[PDB]
RNA sequence: UUGACCUCGGAUCAGGUAGGAGGACCCGCUGAACUUAAGCAUAUCAAUAAGCGGAGGAAAAGAAACCAACAGGGAUUGCC
RNA sequence: AAGCUCCUUCGACGAGUCGAGUAGUUUGGGAAUGCUGCUCAAAAUGGGAGGUAAAUUUCUUCUAAAGCUAAAUACCGGCCA
RNA sequence: AUGGGGGCGAAAG
């Protein structure tokens, strides 16, 4: 319902094209942590997954 | 049904609100009075008597109207009657210091994008009103750190050419020197009192008119022999 | 269950629709006064697990604080300051508890919840007679709510030995000398 | 020219902006309503 | 009703001169020959330009009016239309108060030069000598009285405001051309246009008293590396720019900056010692109010000369060594 | 030149951020492109193209 | 045309409530210097005195996001 | 109305809050001792704090961001003795 | 009823 934060729309887009190691580069820089980083990245390919699925 | 009328009320208002709260300074009205107008604001052109049921006079001694129009000045001078991506400029502190981080090898683009990246992205922003949009630019300036090069920087930017002219700079100092010297034209010896008959046991300023004074006594004699003692031990 | 989709909703804050909704409101807020009041709230999940029930004799003020420091930093929270400025303005009604609203970038926005301890309803119902007792007249300016006990460090552990129990009363109590009748 | 009263100034300009601003889906389908009949 | 009247006439009067320039504009641009039966339309549309110049400035259309002048001022041909055009700018530039007239003016033949590549016939850079900028008891009712005397405060109060906006709008106005003209005046000098460089060395040597300090620095080793250049015609050239040095460091406020803004000529007093032989044994020696742009090097030597030998300040502290 | 230099005291180019270059002793200026992510990230509009 | 809902107001409308004093002890904000020592500087005085805000007969704290490494303890407070 | 017992049924626990960076202040306490401001900003076999070289980050112990509560304790002021 | 010290700077500060 509440949809997405301008960051996890960036990590998003980088998951989308492939840039996964930036992703998670980029998901550390604005969490604070490698298992925060980790968790967020999952969500959002479960995400992507969930939608490929759907359409 | 789109709200246009609303709309155009309502910034006539805030525009209303805008020129009393500017106008009652009157450095804004004597800016209004003095600024011209532009011509991109003009472009567009091609660039009863009800009444009842019932020899001239004025003689002016010598058409006239037309031997006294077209017999004037310049009508009697006349005889037989190279031109053919808008510029990005710095102005902004915020601006030249994230120049400056970009220059130096601080930050790249990718940490730009990523930076870019943040709450106040997305913020629509074309089809608002001006009262809307600027409340929120008023009130949402992000603040960041800003660097003295920068600053610097952006003085030289905005520096003008006639600025720092050589008589303005003379006469400054001349001003400051004279400013020195009046200081020093405003700003154009200690008795002894012995502490007997009228002056024994007095609280405070005697008699004696001066600027400074000194209350001796035999205890203070005594004191200053033991200092000169102790100080010629030192010796 | 509208309770727990508003929470999830507020957990998810930077999300499109709060982002919206904050934006609005905070423009609204800044149209309207520094303080004044509010009939319902707006984050009613969160009033509720604090403590706000529709009652006659619970009220809710939105005040707004301006943000920032004194290079000084100012011990008390705005969040703190926000609940002092609300109890002066109401000072018949007791601040139960404060909770944030909106920040923009010049001003954090905070709703507070008051209880009116002279009402009969209030008076009569348990849970709130407490707050009715005498003991608690401004809370919020003895540092009592929850902000005040975050700031005296009113936690147990090691980590909180100098403050715990008071800071100036263990300071006392550390910087007495006892001395007894035999010694 | 005249002055509006404070609250039905808010109150309009809130009719603007709920006008103007770009909604998000879960708002835009509230603004789809029904019909009489 | 009189609201409206004045609204539709003042609609009207500027439909109509937005209008009379077009076609001023377009008879301007018509061909100029025609059977000899009196001055040509195009000739008479340019005294029309030219007296509404010298007339109405403050007006609308300003840039239009300027802009068709400038098409004239851009074509390199003597004749009277254009000497009625450099007077016409002239009078503008030596009459103008105010300042957003000479400012729209100054930018318009600016872009001008730039477009034409500086093949110009030294009026347009005359023009930036000739701007200043640069340089009985009536009965009175109770009411009356009061409405008055309040009147009287609003204009004081109002001519206060007024006349520090005026200084500091004068000033910025003054730094804006100062801008464009010292612009035009360098690149210029860097294209080294041979037809160009009197001109605009008389007004660089009269403008650099109003530039800055560091900026006049700046001009004096500009004049010294085109010096080197030129050494590196000739003579006029070297010659010309050391009359400019001269004339800048005999400035009175140059003068008295000397030694605090180290401005030494020793440079140019070596140069002119080592090229006097030169200077001797040359051609075009007498092949030829103005300080700078003389026509010939002989009277650019003899200025050079009595710069160095008599300048016009401490007469008795020349070197006798330099003297003999 | 000292006629460059005076030119670009009067009007200095568009990347002129008063910085040295360490790499050569010219004046380090911005590029375009660096230019476009300025006003990019100053206005936040458009974080990322497309 | 009418009538609801929401928001914002008015009343010498009905009923209440806050101010100030006190401040020995209590809860917060703010906050020095004299002094001591040290090549110098941090430190000490002192998280004190002065200033400000808020309660009671006590106040505060208080029923572990605790202590522990135990064969375990078990809200808070105070003495050794 | 209430307590226990049993189970082929369920079992909901506090967000601009943790936390990361940083400036100030404070403590015996950079695993930042606590607190405040500022930029970013969470999780659900989760999170906090400890133990441990023992071979992987095993084990131990509690549930934060909501609230109330007498007593033992302080007292140069109040009514007294 | 008001202005109050110093240095830097063309003032704006």
């Amino acid at each position: 319902v509440a949809g997405l934060a301008p960051y996890e729309r960036r990590v998003i887009e980088l998951l989308r094209n492939g840039k996964d190691k930036r992703a998670r580069k980029f998901s550390k820089k604005k969490l604070g942590t490698f298992g925060r980083a980790k968790r967020k990245c999952e969500e959002l390919q479960r995400i992507i997954a969930e939608s490929r699925r759907a359409h | 049904e789109d709200g246009d009328q609303l709309e155009r009320e309502l910034d006539a208002m805030y525009e209303h609100y805008k020129e009393r709260k500017a106008s009652q300074d009157a450095k804004y009205r004597a800016k209004r009075a003095r600024q011209e107008v532009d011509d991109e604001e003009w472009e567009g052109l091609s660039a009863r008597l009800e009444e009842d049921s019932s020899k001239p006079l004025i003689k002016d001694l010598s058409s006239k109207r037309a031997r006294g129009f077209f017999s004037q000045d310049v009508f009697q001078k006349i005889p037989g009657l190279w031109e053919e991506r808008p510029n990005i400029d710095i102005i902004t502190a915020e601006a030249m210091t994230l120049a400056h981080q970009l220059a130096t090898g601080e930050k790249t683009k990718a940490d730009l994008i990523d930076e870019g990246y943040n709450k106040y992205a997305f913020k629509q922003k074309e089809g608002l009103p001006d009262w809307f949009l600027e409340d929120e630019a008023k009130h949402d300036k992000p603040i960041k750190p800003i660097t003295k090069e920068a600053a610097q920087a952006i003085k030289e930017k905005l520096r003008a050419l006639n600025a720092r002219p050589i008589k303005k700079v003379a006469e400054a100092r001349a001003r400051r020197k004279l400013r020195q010297a009046k200081k020093l034209e405003k700003l154009k010896q200690v008795k002894v009192v012995k502490a007997t008959g009228a002056n024994r046991g007095i609280k405070g300023r005697p008699k004696g008119v001066k600027g400074r004074y000194k209350m001796v006594d035999g205890r203070m004699k005594k004191e200053m022999r033991a200092l000169k003692r102790l100080a010629k031990k030192k010796r | 269950g509208a309770l727990k989709y508003l929470e999830e909703l507020s957990k998810k804050k930077q999300s499109d629709v709060v982002r919206f909704l904050l934006r609005v409101r905070c423009w609204e807020y800044r149209q309207l006064n520094v303080i004044h009041r509010a009939s319902r709230p707006s984050r009613p999940d969160k009033a509720r697990r604090l403590g706000y029930k529709a009652k006659q004799g619970y009220v809710i003020y939105r005040v707004r604080v301006r943000r920032g420091g004194r290079q000084l930093k100012y011990q008390r929270s705005l969040r703190a300051t926000a609940e002092e400025r609300v109890g002066r303005r109401c000072s018949n009604l007791r601040v139960l508890n404060s909770y944030w609203v909106n920040q923009d970038s010049t001003y954090k926005y905070y709703e507070v919840i008051l209880v009116d301890p002279n009402h009969k309803a209030i008076r009569r119902d348990p849970r709130i007679n407490w707050i009715c007792n005498p003991v608690h007249k401004h809370r919020e300016c003895r540092g009592l709510t929850s902000t005040g006990k975050k700031s005296r460090g009113l936690n147990k552990g090691h980590r909180f030995n100098k403050t715990r129990a008071g800071r100036r009363k263990t300071w006392k109590r550390h910087n007495t000398l006892s001395l007894w009748r035999y010694r | 020219m005249v002055k509006w009263p404070e609250y039905i100034r808010l109150q309009r300009q809130k009719k603007i902006l709920r006008m103007r601003l770009k909604v998000p889906p879960a708002i835009a389908q509230f603004q789809y309503t029904l019909d009489k009949n | 009703k009189e609201v409206k009247r004045l609204r539709t006439y003042e609609q009207a009067l500027v439909a109509g001169y937005h209008g009379y320039l077009k076609t001023l504009a377009t008879y301007a641009a018509s061909s100029i020959p025609e059977d000899r039966k009196g001055e040509p339309i195009s000739s008479i549309a340019f005294t029309c330009a030219c007296e509404l110049v010298n007339a109405v400035p403050h007006f609308n259309f300003r840039g239009d009016l300027l802009r068709i002048l400038v098409k004239k001022l851009s074509t390199r041909k003597i004749d009277r239309d254009f000497v009625k055009c450099r007077e016409a700018l002239e009078k503008l530039f030596q009459d103008d108060e105010e300042g957003n007239a000479s400012q729209e003016a100054v930018s318009l033949l600016s872009k001008m030069m730039k477009a034409r590549e500086y093949r110009v016939d030294e009026s347009v850079l005359n023009l930036f000598l000739h701007l200043r900028l640069l340089s009985k008891w009536e009965f009175r009712t109770k009411k009356q009285r009061k409405l008055l005397k309040a009147e009287k405060e609003a204009q004081k109060v109002m001519e206060q405001a007024d006349a520090t906006v005026s200084h500091e709008e004068r000033e910025r106005i003054q730094s804006e051309i100062l801008k464009m003209v010292f612009a035009t005046y360098f690149r210029i000098l860097k294209a080294r246009v041979p037809h160009l460089m009197g001109a605009v060395l008389e007004g660089l040597a009269k403008y650099a008293h109003l530039i800055n300090q560091d900026f006049f620095g700046d001009l004096l080793e500009a004049l010294k590396d085109l010096i080197r250049d030129t050494d590196r015609d000739t003579s006029r050239e070297s010659l010309l720019c050391t009359v400019t040095a001269f004339a800048l460091l005999e400035g009175q406020d140059a003068h008295n900056a000397r030694s605090d803004l180290h401005l030494d000529l020793s440079f140019f007093i070596t140069n002119l010692y080592r090229s006097l032989l030169s200077l001797s044994l040359n051609p075009d020696l007498e092949l030829g109010n103005n300080k700078i742009n003389l026509q010939t090097t002989t009277v650019l030597l003899l200025r050079c000369l009595t710069s160095v030998l008599l300048p016009p300040w401490n007469i008795r502290s020349v070197p006798p060594i330099r003297l003999a | 030149d000292a006629l460059q230099n005076l030119l670009d005291s009067i009007e200095v180019p568009e990347g002129w951020t008063g910085l040295t270059d360490p790499n050569t002793g010219k004046p380090l200026n911005l590029s375009r492109d660096e230019l476009e992510l300025i006003r990019k990230v100053q206005q936040g509009l458009i974080p990322d193209d497309v």
